[PDB]
């Protein structure tokens, strides 16, 4: 029993570790960018109808 | 030489037969003479920017010209008075119109044409040279301010040939006739300026003096310099009215400027339902506060122009009131608000967007206001000096800090004082997260410490320190618990809740933990360093702090109390008091490890 | 007393009024007038059509000598040859009087209850001056909704400004109906009203709000008005203004405790964005006119209770979220200008939960002044707190429930667990016409409490723990 918990939690914890460290940085850059892009195409838009 | 409407569409007007009109004047559009401004100018047809509801109105209605920008009017009286963002009186209002509302195309001074003022004369004589902003007479405008002075306007010069001699008179009563070129000039109890235009001053200087706020954590950690900016995030159940009240009540300033820039507007009949009831207790109880501070509210109903100007208002007032000599504190509501309704006038102009939809404007418009502050000499003979310090406020889009309003008030500003909901329910009442707010004026306030308080540099550092290192050990703690830890690090985290719980939490109602003073606080964090530094010491040569602590638990309750001890009793016997308690922690200590 | 010589000199004095046959051109829902003489900004109009057919319309703009009006039932059958446009002289003014209660209004205030004429007792211009902030003061007591999740956990302080956000698939309309049913002041009424305004809604929701009112005896405490969603856009914007002004003017000037409803606020966004489009003014975000924050603020403010006058007022405005996210425009302002916010959940609807309200997110800021002595038992802000932090900490424990099985769960768990059911199945589940009092739900409340053990209630003051804990 103390082997295989051991053997667990230490795989739990470093993919809980992994997760924090790499996933939501990786996702919430790309979600800032999409917002950078979606916010950019109706500035030009807006131009054109101006004109 | 009136001017006949041309066209009408919803708040745009277009004039006729305008000619020699300024870029900026304003013009009193229709029967019920609205209050508009010119914008674009081309030939003879002028564009007019309207602030009331336009509805109704008709071709071929006349249309006259003020003879001035946008401006306001300074003089006896402004104190114990409530404003709207374009400088209305809302009391005198609505009491002429026995209603409810702001019937529309009304107008009324701006100040009391009718009470009597008592002015004595100042110390100039006829035939002598004058000079812009120089203090020719005073006024006894209450008990709490009795030298309000009386100044030339700027932009005037010249030899006095008449000036009326002490008496009871009213603001329309010329009591100077200034000979130029043109005798024409003359002068009463009061006059106007531009607000958009910042007001002249002979220079600017490096603020230095220290805005004591009475707070025990504020000016401990985070001081702000008298003369200087600073920003404080605006949430709802962050409860940030204890900040503006004890500012108002315990500050070292001569006079308050609040300024509501567009809230719900119940929050607004709360605060101004509060601030009459607010006493302050100097040389006796001087009942209220409002005689010495004057308010503009904007409710969001309010004209967008009204809305938007307001801080342009409040920061000429503050600027005026500086210029005599004594010193002002500017605090806003909402900065974002103010930010919005630009973006409305800009979008409804029909201008290029930019980052966000916002305009081009916000950071100059920022830069601008916020360079208006600060420490300076005033501008004229006697030579007297004050300063500004503006409180901004803000709040963000809906809790996120992307939005460039916030960005650019943080690039501006110097001092944050972060505050969190999470400790309100904890009951942190000052709920200032220690990990997120900053202070920068600490360089120069050393100059004033040393000067003073030498020491304490070293210990608010210390401090800091302590509670960095206490937050990062309560980390691994968790990981390993506090059996894996010698003791001096329970030392560190046990002093750190210690300190958490008595230096940092304040009741703020109790008589002696309502306003605590500096040599106080001076006090206070010597002793609770002495205390740590003093114990870790003592287990350091070897001794098993458990026995320590249980034979030092009364001293750890005395300074504990010590925090309940009662100020304003001898603010020196106190000091007596207070090295008294150290030298009996000292022995107690020695005593102990014998 | 005076009053009656005002009324007698602008009273008693006929205008003629003017007739023109110079229609000059058209554009979509505008026309064209062209010699028009002094001509007034937002005037009204009457069109007559060659086949003598009647409409109506409003001005917009004036070059000089040329006037723009848009015409409410589109404009299709006009020409311009024979068509006969009539100026009125003064803009739009809503007839009002004390005796609307009962009737019910179209969109533009025509009484469509086959009733006789309103026998108005004055007139007014539809949208008033501002209130004077320094003449407001704060909300103070409480209002009774009748509803447990929201009375009990969501207390509206009259004066106050609370929204109830919705998606558009949920029984919005039904709580809208049920709350105005059900309300009513608290005595620990002759001075309680209501003003039920819908604007761009379906045939059926109409005839089943009118077949309501009628036989639940509610009608004679109300006056709505309705606008079905094939009318003109231009009658949607106005219905709001006439709403709000008759509220005001019962409130304000009869000194009776009003609330007011909207029913929607997305499609008055709609019909907003429609207008600015007949003019030329570019789209602003998303689409929507930049200038709406404006308008709304004058839709809105209109509310609190007043210095001088014994009065009141409240507004509920039901939004509905596009696609259920609380960045769009509409949602932003709204909680920018109002108080707090109510939700509805659609995985609770699902669930069959009536009414399906989340309380996670909702949140009224004027809880603090509502609740207390006299006003209500003394109970109230302790028991909301204790609920509100122990469903929270249900649902998490819910979650974990199914990672860690049930066993490895602290009793404290298990009791929340269960506590979280239940409370949902029966405080939040309460029947279309079961009407409840504030001290019924209190009692209920305290019954779920009981599940706990009585050391445990630590948010809890001891002194209520004694008081009532027992039995």
């Amino acid at each position: 029993a103390f082997i295989i918990l051991d053997e667990v939690i230490k795989v739990t914890n470093r993919r809980v570790n992994a997760i924090e460290h790499v996933i939501i940085p990786r996702t919430e850059n790309t979600i800032a960018y999409i917002n950078s892009e979606l916010d950019e195409l109706d500035r030009e838009e807006f131009y054109r109808l101006k004109k | 030489e009136y001017g006949a409407i041309y066209s009408v569409s919803g708040p745009v007007v277009i004039a006729e037969n305008m000619i020699g009109c300024a870029m900026y004047e304003l013009v009193k559009v229709g029967h019920d003479n609205l209050v508009g401004e010119v914008i674009r100018i081309d030939g003879d047809k002028a564009t007019i920017q309207v602030y009331e509801e336009t509805a109704g109105l008709t071709v071929g209605d006349p249309v006259l010209r003020t003879g001035k920008p946008l401006s306001v009017e300074l003089g006896p009286g402004l104190m114990e008075t409530i404003y709207d963002g374009i400088q209305r009186p809302l009391k005198a209002i609505k009491e002429e119109s026995q209603s409810i509302y702001i019937p529309r195309g009304i107008d009324t001074p701006a100040l009391d044409r009718t009470i009597k003022w008592q002015f004595t004369p100042g110390k100039f004589q006829v035939g002598d040279h004058i000079s812009g902003g120089d203090i020719y007479g005073s006024v006894f405008e209450n008990s709490l301010i009795s030298s309000h002075k009386i100044l030339l306007p700027p932009r005037s010069r010249g030899t006095i040939t008449w000036i009326a001699p002490a008496g009871e008179y009213t603001l329309d009563e010329k009591i100077l006739e200034v000979e130029f070129d043109g005798k024409k000039s003359d002068f009463t109890l009061y006059h106007t300026w531009p607000v958009r235009v910042p007001r002249p001053v002979t220079e600017k200087l490096s603020a230095d003096y220290p805005l004591l706020t009475g707070q025990r954590v504020l000016d401990a950690l985070f001081p702000c310099v008298q003369g200087g900016t600073t920003c404080i995030p605006g949430a709802f159940g962050c409860g940030k009215t204890v900040i503006s009240q004890s500012l108002s009540k315990y500050s070292n300033s001569d006079a308050i400027i609040y300024v509501g820039c567009g809230e719900r507007g119940n929050e607004m009949a709360e605060v101004l339902m509060e601030f009459p009831e607010l006493y302050t207790e100097m040389s006796g109880t001087k009942e209220p506060i409002m005689k010495r501070t004057t308010l503009v509210a904007n409710t969001s109903n309010m004209p967008v122009a009204a809305r938007e100007a307001s801080i342009y208002t409040g920061i000429t007032l503050a600027e005026y009131f500086r210029d005599q000599g004594k010193n002002v504190s500017m605090i806003a509501d909402s900065s974002s608000r103010w930010a919005e309704a630009l973006r409305e006038i800009s979008g409804r102009l029909g201008e290029m967007p930019a980052d966000q939809g916002f305009p081009a404007y916000l950071g100059a418009k920022l830069a601008s206001f916020y360079e208006r502050a600060g420490k300076a000499v005033a501008l004229g003979s006697p030579d007297r000096t004050g300063s500004v310090s503006i409180v901004a406020a803000v709040s963000p889009a809906g809790g996120d800090f992307s939005d460039p309003v916030t960005t650019a008030t943080l690039g501006i500003t110097q001092v944050f004082w972060g505050l969190d909901k999470k400790l309100a329910q904890r009951k942190h009442f000052p709920s200032i997260n220690t990990s997120v707010s900053y202070s920068k004026y600490t360089n120069v306030l050393n100059k004033f410490y040393d000067s003073n308080y030498p020491e304490f540099p070293v210990l608010r550092d210390r401090m800091k320190e302590i509670l960095s290192n206490a937050e990062e050990l309560e980390q691994v703690v968790q990981l390993v618990g506090k059996s894996a830890l010698s003791d001096s690090d329970k030392i560190t985290l046990d002093v750190a809740t210690l300190i958490k719980e008595d230096f940092l939490q304040q009741n703020g109602y109790s008589t002696y933990d309502a306003f605590c003073p500096i040599w106080k606080t001076f006090d206070m964090m010597r002793a609770f360093i002495s205390y740590h530094d003093e114990a870790q010491k003592a287990v350091a040569n070897g001794a098993n702090w458990s026995k320590l602590a249980d034979s030092t638990g009364d001293v750890k309750h005395a300074v504990s109390s010590s925090k309940f001890f009662e100020p304003s009793r001898g603010e020196k016997e106190v000091h007596g008091e207070f090295e008294k308690l150290l030298s009996t922690m000292q022995e107690r200590f020695a005593e102990s490890t014998d | 007393f005076a009053i009656n010589k005002k009324a007698v000199e602008q009273g008693f004095n006929v205008k003629p009024r003017l007739n023109y046959n110079t229609v000059s051109g058209v554009n979509g829902p505008l026309v064209i007038l062209e010699k028009v003489k002094f001509p007034r900004y937002n005037e009204i109009v009457n069109l007559t059509l060659p086949d003598g057919t009647v409409r109506q319309g409003q001005v917009l703009e004036i070059r000089g000598d040329r006037a723009i009006v848009q015409v409410f039932e589109g404009t299709s059958g006009i020409d311009v040859k024979k068509t006969t446009v009539e100026f009125t002289g003064e803009s739009l003014r809503i007839p009002v009087s004390e005796d609307m209660l009962g009737r019910i209004f179209d969109g533009s205030g025509r009484p469509i209850d086959n009733g006789p004429k309103v026998f108005a007792e004055d007139y007014l211009d539809i949208n008033g001056s501002p209130i004077n902030p320094y003449a407001r003061i704060y909300p103070e007591e409480m209002i009774s909704t009748g509803v447990s999740a929201i009375d009990t956990m969501n207390s509206i302080a009259r004066g106050q400004k609370i929204p109830i956000f919705s998606a558009s698939g949920l029984p919005h309309n039904e709580i809208a109906a049920q709350i105005c049913r059900q309300a009513g002041l608290v005595r620990p009424e002759e001075n309680f009203s209501i003003v039920f305004a819908a604007m761009g809604v379906n045939l059926e929701t109409a005839r089943f709000f009118k077949q309501d009112f009628e036989e639940n005896g509610s009608l004679e405490r109300t006056s709505l008005f309705l606008n079905l969603a094939n009318d003109p856009t231009i009658e949607r914007i106005i219905t709001p203004r006439l709403a709000l002004t008759t509220a005001e003017y019962l409130a304000y000037q009869t000194e009776r405790h009003v609330l007011t409803i909207l029913t929607d606020m997305s499609s008055y966004a709609d019909a907003l964005r429609e207008v600015s489009a007949a003019r030329e003014e570019v789209p602003g975000r998303r689409g929507y006119p930049g200038y709406m924050y404006t308008d709304l603020s004058t839709i809105y403010e209109r509310a609190g209770r007043v210095e001088g006058r014994n009065g009141s007022i409240t507004q509920i405005p039901i939004l509905t979220m596009p696609n259920d996210d609380i960045t769009h425009p509409i949602p932003d302002l709204t909680g920018y200008i109002t108080e707090g916010q109510i939700f509805v959940d659609r995985q609770l609807h699902n669930k069959g939960i009536y009414p399906p309200i989340n309380v996670l997110p909702s949140l009224s800021r004027l809880m603090k002044s509502a609740i207390g002595e006299g006003m209500t038992r003394k109970d109230h802000g302790d028991v909301s707190n204790q609920l509100y932090a122990k469903y929270a900490i249900g649902k998490d424990a819910a979650a974990m429930k199914a990672v860690v099985g049930e066993e490895a769960l602290s009793i404290e768990d298990k009791l929340s667990l269960e506590f979280l059911e239940k409370f949902e199945k029966t405080f939040i589940t309460q029947g279309a016409y079961e009407d409840r009092t504030v001290f019924e739900s209190l009692d209920q409340a305290w019954s779920l409490l009981r599940i706990y053990p009585k050391e445990m209630l630590n948010r809890i003051s001891p002194k209520i723990l004694d008081e009532f804990y027992d039995r």
